[PDB]
């Protein structure tokens, strides 16, 4: 009804080429997308189940947006959602949505 | 004094504390005098006959380096090593006891200031630090990419302790993170702290079910003794709340670190306010400077620590020495010494003192993700203050220049949201 | 702010707290509308929709009289009241946060000193006051007639537990009273503190049955955290120690509350020292006078207070603040608001730093019998202090006259006192 | 000695305590003088006027058996029988300090090597043994028919609790019953153990959830102390964990039976590792052989062992003495004598060290369905290694031969599961 | 590997932990491959998805040096430094779990012997140390200027409580400072510990009473479960007893380190029994050298340490180890490492194994007045032990060289010494 | 939707040749099957309603089918698990699902 | 009657050459003589009453011994002890008697 969800849920919802924006700054960064989905959107759910792999030989912010086109025809009543770390600082610094159901 | 306390070729040891103090001498007194007599004032105080039971030059603070101010006359630093065996392991108030318990009230010194303080890696490791930590504190909270928001219910008194939830439910559910206790708010007969504790645990419940987002408030635990002060933290614990609050500074440093532990024992993360700071921070020719505070805090343990809104280069300078595990030494940004935290974790910034949504890009190119921003009053206005704090996260991520920008940024995202809209209109 | 804040026609309520600001407002600032923005930062800060769910009158602080400083330019007295209800019962944490926690870094205002705090009977009875007072002490200790003498050993670092309790007892059986602590000795790796307290014990216990006078060590038990504060006092308690220390600045007034409990629940006596006093209260023009901070901890509890070496007129003033039931109002002496204590137990105060025994006929008249002599090394000197000690207070009480025949008491004591004689000499 | 410690016609009692040792003479020696040697080494060591208020023969270790080892030189087993009233009941720690606490460092023996020892039923029925044992705890996680299957979380240090937890998750959702902590991680700066037990317990719970067949990961709560071991412990207790793991050889036998009792009291299995075993049983001429440490175990108390990769034999032997009731003795297989248990639960073997998908028919033929394999990483491959461990289990028990038809059986499983074809492709 | 943990450029920290290896590799592996796999085996243990969310160069155990051992084919020392972030605070479990938990097992090194460790500064702060120290311990017994003698009761087993005390008054009575319990001596059924505990302190008391110098007993409170445990101490400490024994080996460390901060928190002395060290440390290629042993019990906690009868170059090092605070490296007396101590207390070594009157002066040269003597049996020979002692001290203090003139000052001694006759005599 | 049951829940469904052998095995092992019926499939829910009697004197695995195909009749919509105990071991030695509604 | 004293009470009464060599010694090692005296010798009696200072700057062994001259003629019935502290390694490193009443 009114659900929302960590970051850039207050913002309309992420058009591809704001989705790609954003993987940009991530592999900038150096944070290598890990895309993850579930059934549900709880608080208190930490973990999600992770899509396939975390991508760390990613070149292009496009391969992002085709492993996530991907699991939205795998998963089409599932959220989506793009986590990146930084394995130096030891803090995961993105968690969005991309894909809601 | 001179002759024994100021060592001018001395090299301090990675195992010293070393104190940076900026003094005045009184007229007549030299500087190199007045720097040797820091360091004696701060460490032996001055012949008894116990005295040769004893070796005085192993517990001696030695003033090893004295400079004068740039741009200043009658001003000098003072550099003082004290060696790793003076200190009670992990005692701040040891610590603080040692260093500036006498010094200050020295006579032939005008004006004393501690600047600094490095803490040697030795000592670093018989303190917790932070309950948690700010990566930990992330993991915890589910909240990643942007800094947190916060919200000082008001007004400061007054308010019953069904009408202090309402009014948190709604800043809550607007979409900020945090609602917090004011500093004042601990038991008071209008409202007594158990009923505030569980209409507050009733508000962060429901506003948590609506949003689907965590949710928290810090509840004050301040309180007039020990025990009141694990009844309260306790009761929090019991009601499942995520943070609760701490005057660190007018309760004391004792009981800040007791409570640590139990927060670091229970899963509670521990926000900080400095309450009575600037009694001790504010004249820049005495006390002590607030980054010292900061340090000697993120030792006794805290997950926030409230560092004020934003000379911006020495903020940045303890924000950084809060937040990062080495800091280089750096003048320009207050930072007299290297520090070294030895994996302790970092204490994150509360920036707060009515941070004015225009400012937003500001605060959230000065401060960066990994800070809380606290606005000094409904669900409409969190909703604005949350969509241009992610309007800008959003537009700093894609390059663009928040100083510049910032502007442009909030006017973008408010053609598409009513209640930023309204705020920028404000 | 003047408009709601400033009540010049206001007359304060017996249960009203009042303070007693000293000010200088930042140029262009008009003096009465600082005034007013003391008593608005102090109370509520400065509007929101949960304004109007209360009653904003009633928990506003009111300033109600503003004065120039006699003699000085840009200076003031602001006298504001606080309601009764602003505060939690029995917490000097609360009353400090409440009214020194922001005020002091208010922009507006150059320079703040808090003066003065009239606590109001009704607050002042939630408090417990000092564990056992100034009379019961002298009971327990069974000493009447003539101040306590009192010796910090030295060195302050280096000593071994059973070297310490060594020089314990060489001051104890020559004569002293107590010995203390050095309020850098807490836990140290030199001096582990279970070890010097059973060391000190002996030392105490040795000496009492060689004098047949009642003798004490201040045991300090500031400790990093509550627990080992706990663990200190109770086995200071287990092993018949008669009084503990206390730094309760470093520590904090909940730590400092919470041991008083402890020292009433367990007779135990509580000094207190103020370490850290002197980055308060030594500039004129900012921080808090150190008056309050003697009130503050007679409400907190303490048995004796650190009370300085000796401006004589206000140190005589807050010398009855923490002594007398019923302290009138009087500028000369830095008493700005009549004080009553409803019966609440006095301090002892302590004089301290290096009080030089030709000093003692000074002293002996300055404080009275009630106060406790601190010396800054053995059994002679302390015999030929104790013996300058009586025979200061064997010619007061004949109607001799301390200041102008101390010389010549001490002349006439040492006649017949080899030790003192000695003292004398030097 | 050999004339008082040595007695070839005894016969050991039922309630004697036996040990094996394998020993070397130093050139010189004859092997009966070094075997009645090691005999009174271990029990009395050797006159004194005290030594007739006791009576000598009655506590007197008697090598009652002397033999050369097939096929070596200068090489002997020593068979020594020593009364049940040596021992301290219950005492695993009494037992070792009795037998090999001082007899490996006598001059007159080159090699020592603690073979096997004989635990009288008398003796078994003093201990505990494991909290829950091989049958109640297959009935708690309701697995049966096949062997548990275990991944230990990699890399073993760095990972944060957060994700930590995430690869937890990961492969416990694929199909494997346990994760595990590395032995190394226990409280670490980067990685502080409550933080890691609540992440933990989170993957636990959800893939719980999702699976539907009952998860564990074996929380390490080894620690510094007994006291921060308990709050380990305790905390797993409290978040419903089914299992915890500790380290019996470097924590101390001591500190796992105090673990194993607490595990009985609470319903927790308890999963043993050995780490620092290779310092005591790898030489085959010093120390003490593992399965020597394994019967200790399972008197002290653990659910599962580490039992490692896998002479054959040997291990097979050791199993059976950690998994059956009664062993009889075999020398081939390394069982010195004949073990009665008296119906004292077994412990589950743990076989690790990289064990290779393709190796798992001749695991589960080795070890049966009573062992957990502990695979050296994600959802597709522990879901390969659970269907391969699922299609050998079928094919055992149809009759087929997993030795010669392991890899036609791997390869018939493959052709309906892609995780275990790219399993087996690589 | 070596391309990645062989770092033969790289300078380690003052921050690290050092370990020296001696390691003979398998035939065909080289020794700096032989090395880089020691440095792995023994931080990381060797590629997954998880290995990128973490940094693994900062968790990597580093071979920085590797040398030939002179005088020995196929014999190398190794140097591995490990990052301050491996190990958990005071907790000598996880150091030893991290470093040699698993590198022992590596099937490419023949043997591996771990010969030195140096603990950082910053790691040796982080553990309590020995409950009191050397010096305390002097302090608490009285006892100056002489090494302290000590017996262990014979028979080990068989003497009822009764005669057990009774054997344990005549040794005291006869001159000796301490008696002690077997390492056997637990709760066996022929004496309850509680029992041997009441008479033994009554047997203590008598002895005190008699001689007027502090007598002790080192009770065996090494126990099956950790409360167990703390019952004898317990008990032990209600009765006064001044001194306990563990046996830290076959306990182990967890429960060796909580019963060190027990006895620091209730003034209890803790000597410490090595049972079961030859099983670690006599096979000059393979285990863990006991001066590692030793300094992890110093970091654990202990008062007393056995140490061996006495190469004697590296029983010189190890006692200097566990007796200086700054121990410089020298490869002759086996100190492969520079240590630092940071003021933690010393522990005692003890010297026991039928020490032989006639060798007393060689003891007293050797070990010095720092240490304890024990002897492996009435009043006469008590007498005679510390007579010849004393004989030693008074001529060691005298000039006189003890390794030429000992059998000339023990015939001095018992010219005037029927006791010190008797036993030369024999 | 990813449910999983202990023991052979993923491999492909048991056909009833498969059961047979599984069930051939338990005779010959001595292990008398007990037939028990849910119908949910909890993993923290031990006990399920057993099929009406364990199958001591059985002599063929043709009988435990029949059985397994009359509780299929009786109760199309539950699961059914094969049991097995080796009661001199004091151990259940199997447990496996053959049918899933 | 057969009380004992902790270092030196079980060798005959020290000679005035002896204390002088154990001072002598002393004074190489640089422990500067502490004369101490009491009433009584009780084992769980840590303190004595020292007499009048530590010799700090003592260059003679003889000056030690007037000092214990002194307090023998003003304590005849008391016990007289010498003690001295390594400052550097902070123990005390001698305590013996040198008078008895």
């Amino acid at each position: 009804k009114e659900r929302r969800f960590e970051t850039f849920s207050y913002l309309p919802p992420l058009s591809d080429r704001q989705i790609a924006a954003q993987i940009e700054y991530m592999i900038e960064q150096g944070f290598h997308p890990l895309i993850e989905f579930n059934e549900h959107s709880n608080p208190e759910e930490f973990y999600w189940t992770m899509w396939k792999l975390p991508l760390f030989d990613c070149k292009s912010p496009q391969q992002v947006l085709d492993e996530v086109r991907e699991c939205r025809s795998e998963y089409g009543d599932c959220y989506i959602r793009v986590a990146g770390f930084d394995n130096i600082k030891q803090c995961q610094t993105v968690s969005f949505i991309v894909h809601r159901p | 004094y001179k002759l024994t306390y100021y060592t001018p070729d001395y090299t301090p040891k990675d195992t010293d504390l070393l104190a940076a103090f900026r003094f005045s001498p009184q007229p007549g007194v030299p500087a190199d005098e007045a720097g040797a007599a820091i360091a004696a004032e701060s460490s032996t105080g001055t012949t008894v006959w116990t005295d040769l039971l004893t070796d005085m030059d192993r517990y001696k603070g030695k003033c090893y380096h004295i400079e004068p101010v740039q741009g200043e006359e009658n001003s000098y630093f003072a550099f003082i090593a004290y060696p790793l065996d003076l200190f009670e392991e992990g005692s701040v108030t040891n610590i603080l006891t040692s260093i500036v318990g006498n010094v200050f009230g020295f006579k032939a010194i005008r004006s004393l200031r501690l600047e600094d303080i490095r803490f040697p890696v030795a000592l670093v490791k018989t303190f917790q630090g932070p309950p948690h930590g700010i990566q930990v504190e992330r993991d915890l909270l589910n909240k990643y990419g942007r800094p947190m928001l916060g919200c000082t219910i008001k007004p400061k008194l007054g308010l019953s302790a069904k009408n202090y939830g309402r009014a948190v439910y709604e800043c809550l559910r607007g979409g900020l993170d945090f609602t917090k206790d004011d500093e004042n708010i601990n038991s008071q007969p209008f409202q007594r702290w158990r009923d505030r504790f569980l209409f507050v645990a009733d508000a962060i419940h429901k506003s948590q079910a609506e949003t689907g987002e965590i949710k928290g408030h810090y509840l004050n635990v301040t309180a007039p003794t020990c025990e009141e002060m694990m009844k309260r933290a306790e009761f929090a614990k019991e009601l499942g709340m995520p943070i609760i609050m701490h005057d660190f500074l007018t309760a004391g440093f004792t009981a800040n670190t007791t409570l640590a532990k139990w927060c670091r024992d229970n899963g509670v993360l521990l926000h900080i306010h400095r309450a009575m700071h600037a009694v001790i921070d504010r004249q820049r020719n005495h006390g002590i400077h607030f980054r010292v505070l900061a340090k000697c805090l993120r030792l006794s343990g805290g997950d926030h620590l409230h560092s004020g809104t934003v000379d911006k280069a020495s903020t940045l300078g303890f924000v950084d020495l809060m937040r990062e595990d080495h800091i280089e030494a750096d003048r320009s940004r207050g930072v007299f010494f290297t520090q070294d935290w030895a994996s302790m974790p970092g204490v994150l910034p509360v920036a707060s003192g009515g941070i004015h949504v225009w400012h937003m890009p500001a605060l959230v190119e000065i401060f960066g993700d990994d800070s809380v921003l606290q606005f000094g009053g409904n669900a409409p206005g969190a909703t604005a203050n949350r969509v241009a704090l992610e309007a800008c996260v959003q537009a700093r991520n894609e390059g663009r220049d928040l100083y510049r920008e910032g502007g442009d940024i909030l006017r973008e995202a408010g053609k598409w949201s009513p209640e930023l809209a309204a705020a920028l209109d404000l």
